[PDB]
RNA sequence: GAGACCACCCGGCGCGGCGCUCCUGUACGGCGCAGAGCCCUGCGAUCGCCUGAGGGACGCGCCUGCAGAGCGCGG
RNA sequence: GAAUGGACCAACGAGGAUCCCACUGUCCCGAGCCGCGCCUCCGCGAGCCUCCAGCCUCGGGAACGGGCGAGGGCCGGCCAGC
RNA sequence: GACCGCAGCAGGACUCCGGGGUCAGCAGCCUCUAGCGCGGGAGCGAACGCGGCUCAGGGAAGUCGGCAAGCCGGCUCCGUA
RNA sequence: GCAGAGGCCCCGGGGGCGAAGGCGGCGCGCAGGCCCCGCCGGACCGGCCUCUGGUGCAGAUCUCGGCAGCAGUAGCCGCUACUCCGCGCCCCGGAGGACUGAGGGGGAGACGGGUUCCGCGGCGCCUGCAUCUGGCCGCGGGUGACUCGGGCCUAAGCGGCGG
RNA sequence: GAGGCCCGCCGCGGUGCUGACGCGCAGAUCGCUCGUCGGAGCCGGGCAUGGGGGCGAAAGACUCAUCGAACCGCCUGGUAG
RNA sequence: GGACGCCCUGCGGCCGCUCAAAAGACCUGAACCCGGCCGGCCGCCGGCCCGCCGGCCCCGUCUCGAAACACGGACCGAGGAG
């Protein structure tokens, strides 16, 4: 009842992760422009995005998201690096590719991340100091990441 | 580790501030073994730990300067900023006499 | 001023431990706990507040006399009255 | 504080007494499943008689 | 054990409502020996503790040893 | 040469040197038959000389030197 | 208008006015510079508001409309300012 | 550095001891001893804001008003309606 | 239409061969609404007649609970400041550079807190970034007096007094 | 070597910027500037005076962020054309 | 109250296990709200194969008169007044 992507007889392995403590929006990003890719290249992608040689595209939330130059052909001006999201996909996206080669004895190569899912979750709710004695809220916005990998569309 | 133990015990049995301190940059696991006064002795006998001079300030320029103010050079009246009553009382003066 | 740098100077216990009632209420200068009644042989009970009457009342502690008393009556005490009387 | 009445010292030794978590065993005996004494008290946060 | 070994003194938790010459007297009484000087602190948690030094003929490691310390 | 970010204009960049020019104003040191004087034959603020010196540079020219153009991404 | 005090100012005054000298970007008339915030990124992350909806011009109308009547504009999504 | 203000709140809250230099100073500015590097890091060097610095010539013409800044300032000796 | 009460439901109403509830789709009624089917669910539920009422919500600056867009936005702007190397953390050690500058970001008391103290281990929480840090969490300890202070004396004051 | 004397430190007040702040550092702060600084001074502890009362170098100020009459409970689910 | 194997530096994941069922820190699990995937480009009413044409101001409310530049109302669930 935790996942999404229900199986259709693809024989595709899959990983996932709860109550992720990272940001859900810089989370749904990073696992947005990894969907379609060889793992091998997601791998090299999201190492890329550490080193800040390549760019998280921001297609949903990006209002405040600065334009950048590395942005130029993904579709949108606004991209980022988030780097607590990637080290977060990376562990699912290895696990995920890791399940389905001893599980069907799949290839890594042949293997592409075919689905994901991240949900907003519960967080940690911190209070907040204001002016005039009040107290607000610094709730955090963790969230709920599926990570599937399988053969390529067609 | 945290050698912060070791640097308040030494500081007591050494009786200088934390500050003074120095311990080995080598023989740092023997340091980190000690937790007692005694074995934090047996260290500063060793050397491993060793405690910095004073090194407070020189007065070298200063003993010069009232050495030549003895002689006069440095107290003219640009130099003087206070009242001569304030500088040298008259009352002193008077009762002196 | 009025406020936070005069809550500054609040460092004194205008209240203390009551010995008839234990709560904060013994104020230390008048001797008097604003609860309890201490020094009072009475204790301080008012019909205004039924809840500060339920607070502290009896059946809110052990009971353990009246309670054995109460069960002994319904026992073996009314046959040592009728001996007595 | 220093200069404590031995009294207030007493009352204040209970508390530290009884600022202790649920026994683990204790939970096991009594299936509690609940586990947090909720009575315990913390120095900063605590207004131990006020 | 050190106070035991070298101060000749062996600490026992007491009644808080204990004095002094009552533990000197308690602790001669119960253990056989001789009690030179009392010292004692009411814990923070309450009870209190009284450093017993045993008289210096007596030694506290043999009646520690009867005690099981 | 252009800019909040982007974009724009250009690209084997660029770093460190060598000249040129310009900025400040004559470097440390050595020397002196300079120096008020002093007490010692030593001290001494300063002064001249070497020294339009030295130091500096983001401007121009050059390279004598390390370098420098993705099997990165799209396509 | 005379202890509902009248008149009178030496010395005082973070009191209220007027002028002179001095002085300065107050100004003519703005300009360059230095930090910090801003801005971009990494990690955190609120409050407030909210019928909906968010381009105009005219007309009617509770006589001063985003919404009605008639015209004229208008890919859609953001950013820094304002 | 743990008290009291919702908070490990550029807010308050009583005392004790108090080195050196410059100086009239327990002032300001540096420092010995002792303590220590605070609810985070980078890049950039926009407007604008804030805390400053300077500005030709004039000098309050600005403004409700010289608001703000600037001038002045220590000591010694003259000289004072 | 709702919730309960008294009856009925021809062999004694419908139910683990699937009740109520939930979800999607019909049909029926002018409509309030009703009914069926599938799916989830997992133990109860009605039609009709008579009876009873704390009996039907879009508003009340409505109460309570969740929670959105703003929005990865505003912000994380005091107290001069960190850097290199090493198990390398804002831990720790060494080395540089600083700062608080003896009405100290120094060392101690009174009060107020009440274990915050110390050692060992730990990061699930908190440390508004991080943590291998810690005042945080767990465990085990810790305050020794003829000479110091209370106690004692009296002050301002307050209580007591045949009455 | 006098003074409710003057400059000026801490202290104690709080003038101006009609500065910052104003979803604050803060339900009255922060920065400069300023009033004063041997005195009708300042500060701590104890103590007294209590709500139509107290206390007031008087401002209807102050009385625990409450004041032209405190707060707590109750009358009270007061009454409202 | 989670067999075993597979993995992972580890965290944790995947397989499945117990059970009637995970019912897995818990019964059912609505609305608001949100993420994946597939389908469209869209408010309401009417007509038709269905994206075109025609019509349509935001309710509740006092009021002579409210779309009002009058007032209350972000949203949804429960409670809520002869």
């Amino acid at each position: 009842v935790k996942y999404a992507f229900k199986s259709d007889n693809l024989l595709v392995g899959k990983s996932r992760r709860d109550g992720v403590k990272a940001s859900f929006k810089n989370t749904y990003s990073t696992c947005r422009a990894i969907k379609g890719m060889g793992v091998k290249r997601a791998f090299a992608y999201l190492d890329n995005v550490l080193n800040h040689k390549e760019i998280v595209p921001f297609f949903k939330f990006y209002k405040g998201v600065g334009r950048h130059s590395q942005a130029r052909g993904s579709g949108t001006d606004k991209g980022r690096w988030p780097e607590k999201s990637v080290v977060v996909v990376k562990d699912i996206l290895k696990q995920a590719v890791s399940n389905a080669k001893h599980a069907h004895k799949k290839e890594e190569d042949e293997l592409y991340v075919i689905s994901y899912c991240v949900n907003r979750a519960r967080g940690r709710r911190r209070r907040t100091f204001r002016a005039h004695g009040r107290i607000s809220k610094y709730e955090s916005q963790p969230c709920h990441v599926e990570l599937i990998v399988g053969p390529k569309p067609l | 580790a945290n050698l912060r133990l070791q640097k308040r015990l030494a500081a007591d049995v050494l009786k200088c501030g934390k500050r003074r301190v120095r311990f080995n940059p080598a023989h740092e696991k023997y340091i980190e073994q000690a937790s007692s006064r005694e074995a934090i002795r047996s260290l500063i006998e060793s050397k491993i730990i060793a405690k910095l001079d004073i090194k407070g300030s020189s007065r070298g320029r200063i003993r010069a300067r009232h050495a030549a103010k003895r002689l006069g050079r440095h107290s003219g009246h640009g130099k003087r900023r206070g009242t001569r009553e304030a500088r040298m009382p008259s009352k002193t003066l008077w009762i002196q006499r | 001023s009025k406020g936070t740098a005069s809550f500054g100077k609040r460092h004194t216990r205008i209240h203390g431990s009551c010995r008839r009632c234990g709560k904060h209420s013994f104020h230390l200068q008048k001797h008097e706990c604003a609860s309890c009644g201490y020094p009072s042989a009475k204790m301080r009970r008012y019909n205004w507040s039924y809840k500060s009457l339920r607070r502290r009342t009896q059946g809110t502690g052990s009971m353990s006399h009246m309670r054995k008393v109460y069960r002994a009556y319904n026992s073996g005490t009314l046959k040592a009255n009728a001996r007595k009387y | 504080t220093a200069n404590k009445t031995l009294s207030r010292k007493l009352r204040l030794a209970k508390k530290t007494k009884t600022n202790k978590n649920i026994p683990r065993w204790v939970i096991a005996k009594d299936h509690l499943k609940k586990t947090w004494n909720y009575k315990r008290h913390h120095w900063r946060r605590s207004h131990l008689k006020l | 054990t050190t106070q035991i070994e070298k101060n000749n003194t062996i600490v026992f938790i007491v009644d808080r409502r204990a004095s002094k010459p009552e533990i000197r007297k308690a602790f001669e009484t119960v253990f056989e020996t001789k009690v030179a000087r009392v010292n004692t602190l009411i814990t923070p948690l309450g009870l209190k503790k009284a450093f017993i030094r045993l008289a210096p003929d007596v030694q506290a490691m043999d009646v520690a040893s009867k005690m099981g310390l």
